[PDB]
RNA sequence: GGACCUGGCGGUGCUUCAUAUCCCUCUAGAGGAGCCUGUUCUGUAAUCGAUAAACCCCGAUCAACCUCACCACCUCUUGCUCAGCCUAUAUACCGCCAUCUUCAGCAAACCCUGAUGAAGGCUACAAAGUAAGCGCAAGUACCCACGUAAAGACGUUAGGUCAAGGUGUAGCCCAUGAGGUGGCAAGAAAUGGGCUACAUUUUCUACCCCAGAAACGAUAGCCCUUAUGAAAUAAGGGUCGAAGGUGGAUUUAG
């Protein structure tokens, strides 16, 4: 780390920066601050979930190809949902939603797991023990399952925006392999509902 | 190649392998013998070169001087023997080192008594040798004492031991500066020392360590037999304990309030007063306890009755 | 362990000079250089033969002032004026000293073909920076 | 010591001899001028500023040799001599006594500084107990004498200030107003010129931002300071840029525009955007490969 | 044999920790394919040295001849040398290093304790420890005081090199030394490390990231030409168009 430990984290929030924590403000004006990374931005078009998914999709430092495979996915999502409102019906239309950001976010929230499995060694044999997962771990698990179910290699010639758009609309409508594997993790934890007493934490 | 040559300091470091010789030369002597004017011969101003006879004679003198040099290396040094050759037990280290407190120990003689190679185990090294030595210092006038020195080097251990014993001396009281006052029986730990006061001219018929210690103290005539464990570092300690816990004639006279008088068979029935009390004289006589309750030694009674048959006992030995 | 120019610690009785004491990682952080010749800079040609002559000078003067060079020499080289500044001891006779000065003074001039100058600096005893 | 006295004499005479060889033969040759004269006289070229030559009064050169603690009677001078720590224990005794008589009436020194003032070696817990007693004496309502005691033991702080240095406004060109700042990140340099009004325009190496920066990430990096300070289309820029790459150049520009816009935005908001992290350089630079590795921190195959 | 002192060990207890290491975790690989390059084995008339960590693109920041010490054949005798030897011993060594070390100890000299034994020396509301010196630290290099470098003692492992050079001991001098000329570096197999891939975040072309199109993989093999060289390894083109479907156990690095 090229920053000294006294170098502090910069915070970028417009609604904070307009006006208890008054001593925090004075102390922060008396600490050194470190530089802001390139990915974060004072725009409010940004979603941190969206940027995190882009960074996890990145292969070998290509944020260009990453954002490309992300913006094409979002477009393709808007195109299909727009086709939907167009070909729809008086009432159907009011129900269909087409914000490529809410659809991604809510598909991730339906994809996230609530329980997890930890391998615990006891008596030589390894056991799969149910465990409460942290929120950071379950959000990362939802995102990583989505990315691996895009790179499953069972898609053949299909391009990445087509893959992620189809998978993510299925996940928003609560179907597909990511929901299936979350259900599989949940069902295996149930097989293992007694082995949870193996936990010491 | 002169370029691949090296310093001699470096050549020997490799030859000796002690980490796991040019002094007989003048500054201009050459094999060709071109005796110069600033070197060898002083500064008439005439360059010249000696002949085949002067060269051969000078180099013959040089090789002979080398030969006498290897002689002064290969003389023999004479080490006095202590208790045996290749031992350390009677070896006299010198006077104790002069004190940095403007002090001197010049009438003091230091003699070793035991040298042991002592080892402990280390995590990194393993067997680690430390020399442990015991020495005794005395001026033959009563002041003597022993101490242990421990080091990695024997000279350092010797120095530590003697310079510590001069600070840990005793004072031994002597009868007529030749013997002990009485008979001393003492068991120190598991070493039994039995010493008898003896008349003049009896000699030091004691264990060899006791002989050296009593030569450092000034005791000239005494008998001593040691039994049990003969450990040197219990022998010296028990010897010093008994000899420093002697009871003298004046102390006996003061404690009992009576005259302490001598009866020698050499002089006759003549009474020889050796110690009178320095205070009042007690007038009740000493109680003649008939058939005294005293613990006798079976070796002494055996020698008295003549049933002590040994082919080792009264052997003709050298002086002291 | 690194063993390049590091005189190891003995028992605390080993006289040692500033030069010998410092290790190669102090080579211009605390020590500096004993030979100042220009060839090791960016653009020059003859640095190799300068060093080949350098080790020669060190060993010639070591064998020619036998057992009087206290510490190592300073072979500086400005212009064609090679200089062999020295720190030689105070044991041999001054006429012998002036002799070996002259002998060298002319012999390295005829070996290397330039002005060579020895500026001795007599010292009583071999200096001690620290006892290792 | 006679050593110290003759060293002093020799410095004085040599200092005057030093002003002769130079040219300041008038008597007052200061210590800075002494350092200046020896620098030139014999060129250093040694990385350690102690390994270079020097000409100070023997006082600073030679250390503090403690005086003899007993005369020619034996009879040591201080009454607490046989503690071996006369100065420290005399100070602790005194501080305890002032706490006592004050109770009857009613930053901090570092260990090395205290050892320098006492000319005696000290334990860390001894220092800690001394500091504890001194804090007991300030916490207790003490008088002006014990105040000068606490203040001859307390030392300076040398606080710094973390207000961003505002560049002057150069009212120039024909009649416009600008600020010309600089920025650097990952071998890239950007000198930026920002005029107070102008409604938006960049000229990065002659062309606009849509031409020099085809990547929307770079355009976001160029937006960043304006969209923080709510002055998006209210100033205009012109930037010269050398070295680096597609993101390093944009970061250097971002820093330069922020450090130039500081003069056009208020001081509370320049503090606010310093807190937001647009006014500090990024010290993250590429590291060095090492001999025997396969990268800067990357190693080879098997080692265990 | 009894009892100890010190150290090492314990599938040794309690506590506190490791953080790129201890696990759960995170990213990219190895192990599967081809090629390159070391090593083992086989082979040859055909060097030597490294050989768990701490050998295995290692002496080599480098062998067509030279290098070269190997082999074959043929020659030379005060031989470039007040010869020589790359002969044997790294278990005689200097030299320069590996390793613990991604440690903090090593300690002269004293003093005390242990009935003056091997040994041991802790309590800050303090019970005997005091300490020069080396080491960490500190100071320096690079862009900061951060990070990375350098640095890391005593010793351990008779750890690595008599072949870098020097060299003790023992040997040769018709020889084991010296020179010339020509060959030695091949795979029924195996293994270590890399390089490139098995494509769709891909492939080719422009552009150097707003297009068109496709819907793959040899730096191998054979042929041509060129570079350098007395004498071809390298380079470009042509040709071809392998096996290969992201690799189990185990493992590496951050
Ligand atoms: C046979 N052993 C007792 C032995 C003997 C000698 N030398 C002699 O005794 C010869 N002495 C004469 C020449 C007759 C005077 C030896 O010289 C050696 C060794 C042992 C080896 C072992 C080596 C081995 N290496 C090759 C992998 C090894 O396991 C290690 C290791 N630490 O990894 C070694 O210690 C080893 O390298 C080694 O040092 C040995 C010898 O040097
Ligand atoms: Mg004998
Ligand atoms: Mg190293
Ligand atoms: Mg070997
Ligand atoms: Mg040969
Ligand atoms: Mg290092
Ligand atoms: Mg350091
Ligand atoms: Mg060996």
């Amino acid at each position: 780390s090229r920053y000294s430990p006294e170098f502090k984290d910069p915070l970028i929030d417009k609604e904070y920066y307009r006006k208890e924590e008054k001593y925090v403000r004075e102390l922060k004006k008396t600490q050194l601050i470190k530089a802001a990374p390139a990915g974060k931005t004072s725009s409010v078009f940004e979603d941190p979930v969206i940027s995190k998914f882009t960074n996890m999709m990145m292969i070998g430092g290509n944020k260009v190809l990453a954002r490309s495979l992300m913006i094409q996915t979002l477009e393709a999502v808007k195109r299909k949902q727009f086709e939907k409102y167009h070909a729809a019906s008086a009432e159907e239309q009011a129900t269909i939603e087409r914000n490529p950001y809410t659809i991604f976010h809510q598909a991730l929230k339906n994809c996230e797991p609530m329980i997890g499995l930890v391998p615990i060694l006891k008596g030589g044999r390894f056991y799969q023990v149910p465990v409460p997962l942290p929120d950071r771990r379950r959000r990362f698990l939802a995102m990583k399952w989505m990315i691996t179910e895009c790179r499953d290699k069972k898609h053949q010639r299909t391009l990445m925006p087509e893959k992620l758009s189809h998978k993510l609309l299925e996940a928003f409508h609560n179907q597909g392999p990511v929901i299936k594997r979350k259900h599989d993790l949940h069902k295996m934890a149930e097989a293992n509902r007694a082995l949870a007493h193996y936990r010491w934490w | 190649s002169f370029f691949t040559k090296l310093t001699a300091d470096e050549l020997w470091k490799g030859a000796l392998a002690e980490t796991g010789l040019n002094r007989g030369q003048i500054i201009g002597e050459g094999r060709y013998g071109f005796l110069w004017p600033g070197l060898n011969v002083p500064l008439v101003q005439t360059i010249a070169q000696r002949s085949k006879e002067e060269q051969e004679k000078v180099e013959a003198d040089m090789i002979q001087q080398r030969e006498e040099w290897d002689r002064k290396k290969k003389m023999k040094v004479k080490r006095e023997r202590g208790w045996s050759g290749n031992s350390w037990g009677g070896i006299s280290l010198g006077p104790p080192d002069p004190g940095p407190c403007g002090e001197t120990y010049e009438d003091f003689d230091t003699r070793i008594l035991e040298v042991r190679n002592v080892f402990t185990m280390t995590a990194k090294e393993g067997r680690k040798k430390s020399i442990r030595v015991l020495v005794a210092v005395g001026n033959g006038k009563g002041a003597a004492g022993f101490s242990i020195g421990k080091a990695t080097d024997r000279m350092d251990a010797f120095r530590k031991a003697k310079n510590r014993a001069v600070h840990h001396l005793h004072y031994i009281e002597r009868y007529e500066d030749h013997t002990i006052f009485h008979d001393i029986s003492l068991r120190f730990k598991r070493t039994h020392i039995k010493m008898k006061k003896q008349p003049k001219g009896y000699g030091l018929r004691c264990h060899r360590a006791i002989i050296t210690i009593c030569r450092l103290i000034g005791i000239k005539d005494m008998y001593a037999k040691v039994s049990g464990s003969i450990n040197m570092l219990s022998l010296t300690q028990g010897l010093f304990r008994g000899l420093s816990r002697q009871e003298t004639h004046q102390q006996l006279a003061d404690k009992k309030g009576l005259h302490v008088v001598e009866i020698r068979e050499e002089c006759g029935p003549l009474p020889i007063v050796v110690a009178s009390p320095r205070g009042p004289l007690r007038k009740d006589p000493e109680p003649e306890d008939e058939v005294p309750d005293v613990k006798l030694d079976w070796e002494d009674v055996k020698t008295a009755q003549g049933m002590k048959r040994s082919v080792w006992s009264n052997l003709k030995r050298a002086a002291t | 362990k690194n063993r390049a120019a590091r005189v190891r610690v003995s028992k605390g009785d080993k006289p040692v000079t500033y030069e010998e004491a410092h290790a190669p990682h102090y080579i211009a952080h605390r020590k500096g250089w004993l030979s100042l010749h220009t060839g090791n800079l960016d653009g020059e040609d003859h640095a190799a033969e300068r060093t080949v002559e350098d080790v020669f000078l060190r060993k010639f003067m070591w064998g020619t002032f036998p057992g009087c060079l206290a510490d190592q020499l300073v072979l500086k080289r400005r212009g064609n004026q090679l200089e062999i500044c020295a720190v030689v001891l105070r044991q041999l006779s001054p006429h012998k000293y002036y002799f070996l000065v002259g002998y060298s003074e002319t012999l390295l001039s005829y070996f290397y073909k330039c002005p060579v100058r020895l500026h001795l600096q007599t010292v009583p005893s071999k200096v001690v920076y620290k006892y290792l | 010591e006679d050593f110290i006295k003759k060293q002093i004499e020799e410095f004085n005479i040599g200092k005057r001899h030093l002003a002769n060889m130079m040219g300041e033969d008038p008597e007052t040759f200061t210590q800075e001028d002494i350092d200046r004269a020896i620098a030139y006289l014999f060129p250093s070229g040694l990385f350690e500023k102690r390994a270079r030559p020097v000409m100070k009064h023997p006082e600073q050169i030679f250390p503090r040799q403690r005086a003899i603690q007993w005369g020619e009677d034996g009879r040591p001078f201080h009454y607490l001599f046989y503690t071996g720590k006369q100065s420290y224990y005399s100070l602790m005794h005194d501080v305890y006594g002032m706490l006592l008589n004050l109770e009857k009436h009613q930053r901090w020194l570092i260990k090395e500084e205290l050892e320098e003032m006492l000319v005696e070696k000290l334990s860390d817990l001894d220092y800690m107990q001394f500091i504890r007693l001194l804090e007991k004496l300030l916490t207790s309502q003490c008088g002006a004498a014990e105040e000068e005691f606490v203040q001859r033991f307390r030392r300076s702080v040398t606080l710094e200030s973390k207000k961003q240095l505002i560049e002057p406004v150069q009212y120039d060109e024909q009649g416009m107003a600008f600020s010309k700042s600089e920025g650097k990140r990952k071998t890239a340099k950007a000198e930026a010129i920002v005029y107070k009004h102008g409604s938006g325009r960049i000229k990065v190496n002659g062309i606009d931002y849509q031409l020099y920066f085809p990547i929307t990430q770079d355009r976001e990096q160029l937006m960043f300071p304006f969209h923080f300070v709510d002055r998006l289309g209210k100033h205009d820029v012109t930037c010269t840029v050398s070295g680096g790459g597609r993101s390093a150049q944009a970061g250097a520009i971002r820093l330069a525009m922020a450090k130039a816009l500081c003069s056009f935005v208020t001081e509370d908001e320049v503090e606010w955007m310093r807190q937001a992290g647009l006014l500090t350089t990024d010290p993250r630079v590429r590291e060095r490969k090492k001999p025997g590795q396969e990268g800067a921190r990357r190693k080879f195959t098997w080692k265990k």
